[PDB]
Parts: C-alpha cells; sequence; structure tokens
C-alpha cells in the first residue's frame, strides 16, 4: 500500500529543492551635514599693516 | 570525520568572508578615510588655484 518493495526499501526516488546560494552582506559610508566657523568684529591694533 | 573536518572547512571559509567585510568598514569609519581626503585636496586644488 505504500508503494514499498518486499524488503521494506522505497521505490520513489526522493527531491529537496537545494537552498537557494550565499548571501553577500555590504557596507557604505556614510555622510552627514556639516557647518562652518562665523566671523566676529575685530580689535584695532596699534601697530601698521 | 572526514565529513566533519569537511564541515569546519567550510565555516574557516565563512569566518574568511566575515573578516574582510570587517576590515572593508573598518576602512569606511576610519578618520582618515575616503570622505575626508577627497575634501581636504579639494579645498587645497582650489587654495592652489
Amino acid at each position: 500500500r505504500h508503494n514499498l518493495s518486499i524488503d521494506g526499501q522505497p521505490l520513489s526516488l526522493a527531491i529537496y529543492a537545494e537552498p537557494t546560494d550565499p548571501k553577500a552582506l555590504l557596507t557604505s559610508m556614510v555622510q552627514a551635514s556639516q557647518g562652518g566657523s562665523a566671523v566676529l568684529p575685530g580689535t584695532l591694533s596699534l601697530y601698521r599693516f | 570525520i572526514r565529513r566533519e573536518a569537511a564541515q569546519m572547512q567550510v565555516e574557516y571559509q565563512e569566518t574568511q568572508q566575515a573578516h574582510t567585510q570587517a576590515q572593508l568598514e573598518l576602512l569606511q569609519r576610519k578618520f582618515t578615510n575616503k570622505a575626508l581626503y577627497s575634501w581636504m585636496r579639494g579645498k587645497l586644488s582650489a587654495i592652489y588655484y
């Protein structure tokens, strides 16, 4: 009834549908917004330019 | 026993793959990374001009 031989060996070859490959994992450079410095009013020196 | 040793070899190759991934990410999180160098000679090229 279970499609076996007299000895109990199966009569149908099985299958498993091989797992889908390794996986690639990557990293990336991340950048963010950056500002600059400010300028204040200047002092008056005692010496010439 | 040979099958076990071969299986450990697969784990050895997987570890090596992760090792090169960590090296590449460390190169990108470096302080003197690609972005810093690009802006430094970009700024200096304009100044040199």
